[PDB]
């Protein structure tokens, strides 16, 4: 005789969903995404001083 | 004493007698998770 029960007073918090754009650190980035990066060889970024 | 017998044809089956209650909902009050527990026991009858 093995009885299976379930509480009605207390519920869990399984997942803690942390988004990076919720953080204060997301200033220091420029978060632009490719949906194609693995197809790319050496990409370059220019500066004129 | 006898020649022709009576033999069952249908195999028996099973009735699910008790199983673990595991649900969740993505958040609607907090109490409606409990009323979702009764939705799944009614589907087991």
């Amino acid at each position: 005789d093995v009885e299976f029960d379930a509480l009605l007073g207390s519920y869990c918090n399984t997942l803690s969903l942390v988004r990076f754009l919720e953080l204060g650190l997301s200033v220091a980035c420029v978060c632009t995404k490719f949906p194609e990066l693995a197809y790319m060889n050496e990409g370059r970024v220019q500066f004129e001083v | 004493e006898d020649t022709e017998a009576d033999v069952p044809v249908t195999y028996g089956e099973m009735v699910l007698n008790g199983a673990n209650l595991v649900t969740a909902l993505v958040m609607r009050s907090l109490d409606d998770v409990g009323r979702h527990l009764l939705e799944m026991q009614e589907e087991q009858l």
